[PDB]
């Protein structure tokens, strides 16, 4: 809607790392929507900008000092003689180590900081990192099938120019770490959208709203194998609406997750282009600070397509569906059209289930009323442009 | 099998309302408790068939959207209907836990003989050490 | 052989496997009660109820041997695989300031009465005379009944989720991943 | 609208009753 300085960091060492063979999650998606972004002459009203990688003392903020100093040390090499530390983190077992672990964490959270700081100093009114994403791990753990939680590592440093945090995850295989961390205070709030059947976090609830100063402030919802758009939309407009109608947040931190496309390994949510593009949408309506980051998405056609669509109107230019020629060219879908059909698949939610949604959400929400800290110490990174419009 | 405490424990068309609302045990259909409508809906429109699922203990129809559920589990602790005893009831304070059910050798016991102010902190066997004690539906509608 | 446990107290261990196994809880470290207070009270309360003709003298033999039982079986039956890295970093701790491995002032009641009901599962497979066998399974009988008239004092219904006072301490995520990995 | 309600327990609402 209103004119937005956005801001986007990116790191070329996330592409080029691979978790390993049979996975779905991977980072290779971030290359490609960066050379998306890149090749679609959104520079114009865009500024690039490079992710330093995290600072240990620094990134201790959210996990612990063992936690970090096992993923500086794990390499494929010694991970069998790792194998305390393996099994009480959920590594190697479920999400098995790989060259540069450690890279991909410190670039990560560097990101985030970067996003975080760049929301503190206020240069930028929206910064948007596509390298981070990962939202499912805890303080001590790798569950959710991912490594770190930057977000919530972005979030509190954000906590001081933002005293009140909304959060929003859109995506399936919501953030149990982030609405873990964000549990009994009223600083952050943590709204997620998942469904009740079993997936990689496993939590979420209805009840479980919160405890202590943070009761009645983090809503979760439980939705079903898939949600067509306009029933997303029923389903998102009014708990958005008397979200910023109620808490008042001075910050939006999106989850731009592309699990919940049409078609992917895990995923298993029916939302098209407009159904993905609604949620940014709503949530920029407001004008209130905003972080886009994105996590999510197991298939590269799907996810690269939505982020570029999200990058794209995020600056509220016409994103069109054609693809310019990159180096991922024959690569999505047959006629190269930026557009994820969304597939023939029943829509098992319920107008009356989500209107029984609606009414216990507002009968529970009607009660309620470190040497480098705030930094952005980094490098514009734009000197060389590695645009390949050669065959 | 691992040494658990076992105690209750173990995307298609229409399709699944049929397999569902019919268990072919009396070739009658189920009727949900919060809503006097199975919702089987038509075949032209599926859009307005509910799923049901039955309770593992006294196999009550349940609507999934009069009980806020989504999802179907059958892998894990089986689906309790909520038309029972609390299992964990708080009222410093007082956690509830019952006291099971004696099969060695009767031990169990029945004793109706009061009754009255009985006090007996639940666990009653209603009729028309350990003691499950016998209670009535007249002692019940009287205190 | 099988020494009379009452129904109560079945209850009460089959609630504290569905705690350690199905609910993953684990009793208290600092426990505010342990073996020794409980024999404490048991010597404080019940030698004044009877005569003295010379019982107290097995009484307290009998005590004596229990304590001593709790020390070495304690590792060898006890400890569900949950709480085999408690006992690890307990030891571990009592080593790291030089003190001696004793275990019995750790654990509570719960531990006791386990022990005591894990008994004619191997009292059976040795050359062990019925004569004394007899007088323990009364005696442990007579335990057992005390312990009844005690079970609110001492395992009282309480949950940790909402206070510290529940003898019990709840799993976490890396300690149940790493517990019951090796 | 209370108007009448007439081991160890077996006894004691008689006497309560009477006296």
């Amino acid at each position: 809607s209103d004119k937005r300085r956005v801001a986007y960091f990116y790191d070329a060492d996330v592409g080029n790392y691979a978790y390993g063979a049979g996975h779905p999650m991977k980072p290779h998606r971030i290359r490609m929507a960066h050379s998306l972004i890149m090749n679609y002459g959104l520079y114009k009203k865009m500024e690039i900008y490079r992710a330093k990688p995290a600072t240990k003392q620094e990134m201790c903020q959210f996990h612990t000092d063992e936690y970090i100093d096992f993923l500086s040390r794990v390499t494929p090499d010694n991970l069998e003689m790792f194998k305390r530390e393996s099994v009480k983190f959920n590594v190697g077992d479920d999400c098995p180590v790989f060259d540069g672990l450690y890279e991909y964490c410190s670039i990560s959270g560097g990101g985030s900081m970067e996003g975080a700081a760049r929301l503190n100093r206020g240069k930028c009114d929206v910064a948007v990192n596509y390298a981070g994403g990962l939202h499912h791990a805890k303080k001590s753990e790798a569950s959710g099938f991912c490594y770190l939680n930057d977000i919530v590592l972005g979030i509190i440093e954000l906590l001081r120019y933002h005293p009140r945090v909304l959060y929003i995850d859109i995506d399936v295989h919501h953030g149990d770490g982030v609405e873990e961390a964000f549990y009994t205070t009223d600083r952050v709030m943590t709204c997620s959208f998942h469904k009740y059947g079993e997936f990689f976090p496993g939590t979420g609830e209805l009840r479980d709203i919160g405890v202590g100063a943070g009761k009645n402030y983090a809503v979760n919802v439980p939705l079903r194998d898939g949600i067509d758009d306009a029933t997303y939309r029923s389903v998102f407009e009014p708990v958005i609406k008397k979200i910023m109608e109620w808490y008042q947040p001075s910050a939006v931190v999106l989850q731009c997750g592309g699990d919940s496309l049409s078609g992917d390994r895990l995923g298993c949510f029916n939302l098209s282009m407009e159904g993905h593009a609604n949620c940014v949408n709503y949530v920029k309506s407001f004008g209130i600070p905003m972080m886009v980051v994105g996590g999510g998405g197991y298939t590269m056609r799907n996810v690269a397509r939505t982020w570029c669509f999200e990058t794209g109107l995020l600056n509220n230019v016409v994103l069109d569906k054609d693809l310019p020629y990159n180096e991922y060219y024959e690569y999505y879908g047959p006629d190269y059209k930026l557009s994820v059909r969304p597939s023939n698949m029943f829509n098992v939610n319920t107008p009356e289930y989500l209107d029984k949604v609606m009414t216990n959400i507002f009968a529970n929400l009607e009660n309620t009323k470190e040497e480098d800290s705030a930094e952005a110490k980094d490098t514009k990174g734009g000197s060389q442009y590695a645009r390949d419009l050669h065959v | 099998s691992r040494g658990q405490y076992s105690d209750e424990n173990d995307t298609k068309l229409d399709s699944y309302n049929p397999d569902t609302h019919i268990d072919s045990n009396s070739g009658k259909f189920l009727i949900c408790y919060k809503c006097n409508q199975t919702r089987l809906g038509s075949w032209s429109h599926p859009e307005n068939s509910r799923l049901i699922m039955t309770c593992d203990y006294c196999q009550t129809p349940w609507h999934l959207d009069c009980v806020p559920r989504a999802s179907f589990k059958n892998l894990g602790s089986k689906w309790k209907c909520p038309l029972h005893s609390p299992t964990k009831v708080y009222k410093n304070y007082k956690v509830w836990k019952k006291q099971r059910l004696i099969n060695k050798k009767n031990q169990l016991y029945y004793e109706p003989l009061q009754k009255i102010g009985y006090q007996n902190n639940g666990n009653i066997q209603i009729i028309p050490d350990f003691k499950i004690t016998q209670i009535d539906e007249n002692s019940i509608k009287y205190d | 052989i099988s020494l009379q446990i009452p129904i109560k107290l079945k209850s009460v261990l089959v609630d504290d496997w569905e705690y350690v196994t199905k609910d993953k809880k684990i009793c208290r470290l600092p426990a505010d009660v342990t073996v020794e207070m409980v024999l404490n009270k048991y010597e404080h309360e019940v030698s004044q109820e009877l005569e003295s003709p010379g019982s107290q003298s097995q009484l307290s033999e009998y005590c004596a041997g229990l304590k001593l039982y709790f020390d070495k079986c304690l590792g060898n039956m006890l400890l569900y695989r949950l709480e085999r890295l408690q006992y690890d970093e307990l030891l571990k701790k009592s080593s790291k300031d030089q003190k001696p491995l004793v275990p019995i002032r750790i654990y509570g009641a719960i531990h006791l009465l386990r022990l005591i009901s894990v008994l004619p599962e191997l009292i059976s497979s040795t050359t062990m005379d019925l004569q004394s066998c007899q007088l323990l399974i009364k005696q442990t009988e007579d335990f057992l009944v005390w312990l009844l008239m005690h079970v609110d004092e001492y395992f009282n219904d309480k949950d940790p989720n909402r206070s510290d006072d529940a003898l019990y301490v709840n799993t976490s995520s890396q300690y149940e991943g790493v517990a019951l990995g090796m």
